[PDB]
């Protein structure tokens, strides 16, 4: 059933899963019309599809053109989502195929089921974690690639860089969900954290900064004293 | 007016005939129910005194032969029986008329509830969802499972209903996903309707006869079976008018009879609640939305 706190082991386990998360897929701007009305403006957005073992991020950027003339947006994105979800798992050979996929929200557990009927063996689960993927837009490199998308396009990305050559994906997991909960807390700090020492660079291909093991946890102490900060003031604690 | 006479009463035991039902004590000189309209389905049923677990009981129609019960003391239960001797049987029943040892069945003339409740129930229909093709009967109770609930373990005693499951290929055109799950016309018209059950009839028999097992024996999967009979048309944008105005009358009759203790479990709130409040059907279910308001307004 749920992924949750107890059975958290399972992602780095040998069982290709993915993390499907639907939460930047359908993004607009709200604003005031000459006659004094409201309207929305869509902008770009994408699938966050991540193997939380490897690493492979599946962005598929979602082009505005999608939504035209279409009604009820927020459930279309919904079904769209579990459509591109159910293409990309049919487009990879039976071996690489995931056995499950964890929804990061429960309302694309239907339209993910009923997209992937072909597929009665590969299991959707829900997860009473709350994985702070909404952050992925807060990385530059992915937030660039989604909005000078001109068209549908499927990018593949490393989101845990060359890490695993050093961490174990569980390290590496933890590592990434500290840095998205920090983005997601207070994106102004967390970008200030991340590239303030100048001597310190992102290769070109990668998403965050090539940080010696010593500075990593310097890095990771400065995110846990943001996130806890930001949660004194949420609650006046 | 035909008549199902009883060879005896040995155990305590209420007895139902359709939707009446008389106590009958143990050794009680009863011989069985007279004055059966001709023309509709009947069923008579059983819960023992001693034993309040299993109801069970017997759909039949008087025009397809000459049924009688006898208590069976190996089994431990009422058993529906054909007597093939046409004048045998006559003559029985002429002896127990005359020592006026039948029950009548208790029809008010002005009442149309049986009528309504079985319009479009057929034995034929009957025999095709409980499979034993050596009676012309067809017994059912409280514990029999469904093909459907069997899938997810006897399957000659089964309740053969035909399976909805809204999240199947038969329900889900390949490239229609969203659109087949979110208006399920596609589901009731073409699959059901056209496909499998012919014509609206057969559809409305078998909701009518899931009903009925649910109500008279509390059977769990045949109520399953009521609900998604009900939720496929109700989910469904494009529906013949004719069809929703006898749903409307169907549902009516059958929350008009449905005992007031057992709406709690006899009765899904999220069906209900989608079905008169949410779906595309929310406003062509008058009698049936104003009926569960007035007597069952709690549920929703």
């Amino acid at each position: 059933g749920a992924m949750n706190s107890s059975n958290y082991a399972e992602l780095f386990n040998n069982d290709i899963k993915l993390f499907v998360d639907d939460t930047n897929v359908y993004r607009v701007t709200v604003h005031k019309t000459f006659e004094g009305n409201v309207a929305t403006k869509a902008i770009n957005g994408c699938i966050f599809t991540l193997n939380p073992k490897t690493g492979h991020l599946f962005l598929k950027i979602i082009h505005t053109s999608v939504w035209a003339g279409q009604k009820r947006l927020s459930q279309l994105a919904k079904w769209k989502t579990a459509e591109e979800v159910s293409a990309l798992v049919r487009s990879l050979p039976k071996e690489e195929q995931p056995k499950q996929i964890i929804v990061t929200r429960k309302a694309m557990l239907d339209p993910l089921e009923v997209h992937m009927l072909d597929f009665p063996n590969i299991a959707i689960r829900p997860t009473e974690l709350r994985l702070p993927f909404s952050a992925a837009m807060s990385i530059d490199k992915l937030s660039d690639v989604v909005m000078k998308a001109t068209e549908p396009q499927m990018v593949l990305f490393n989101i845990y860089d060359d890490w695993l050559d050093r961490i174990s994906s569980y390290t590496a997991f933890s590592r990434l969900t500290l840095l998205l909960r920090a983005l997601k807390t207070n994106e102004e700090s967390a970008k200030m954290i991340l590239l303030s020492d100048p001597t310190i660079t992102i290769k070109s291909y990668h998403l965050w900064p090539s940080f010696t093991d010593e500075q990593w946890i310097t890095i990771e102490s400065q995110m846990r004293d943001l996130i806890l900060t930001e949660y004194g003031r949420k609650y006046n604690v | 007016m035909n008549t199902v006479p009883f060879t005896s009463a040995p155990i305590e035991v209420t007895i139902g005939i359709d939707q009446y039902s008389f106590n009958v004590k143990e050794n009680q000189p009863f011989h069985g129910i007279k004055d059966i309209p001709i023309g509709h389905v009947h069923v008579i049923h059983f819960q023992h005194a001693d034993n309040s677990s299993m109801r069970y009981g017997y759909w039949f129609d008087c025009r397809m032969g000459n049924f009688y019960i006898q208590y069976d003391p190996k089994d431990g239960l009422y058993k529906m029986m054909e007597e093939r001797d046409g004048a045998k049987f006559e003559n029985i029943v002429h002896n127990f008329k005359e020592r006026q040892m039948m029950v009548s069945y208790p029809k008010i003339d002005e009442d149309d509830t049986w009528y309504n409740l079985t319009e479009f129930v057929q034995m034929d229909k009957i025999r095709k969802i409980v499979r034993k093709d050596e009676n012309q009967f067809s017994y059912v109770d409280s514990s029999m499972t469904t093909v459907q609930e069997n899938e997810l373990s006897d399957p000659a005693h089964s309740l053969n209903y035909t399976v909805i499951n809204f999240k199947s290929r038969e329900a889900i055109r390949p490239g229609h996903e969203m659109e087949d799950f979110l208006d399920k016309s596609y589901y009731l018209n073409t699959v059901m309707l056209q496909g499998i059950f012919k014509n609206s009839s057969n559809y409305f028999g078998e909701l009518q006869f899931a009903f009925l097992n649910a109500m008279f024996f509390g059977n769990y999967g045949s109520s399953l079976q009521w609900h998604a009979m009900i939720e496929l048309i109700c989910s469904s944008a494009t529906v013949p008018k004719h069809m929703l105005d006898k749903l409307d009358e169907i549902l009516y009759y059958q929350i008009k009879t449905l005992p007031e203790q057992y709406s709690d479990i006899l009765l899904n709130e999220r069906v209900w609640n989608i079905c008169l409040y949410s779906s595309f059907q929310k406003n062509s279910l008058h009698n049936t939305e104003k009926i569960m308001e007035n007597k069952y307004p709690e549920l929703l």
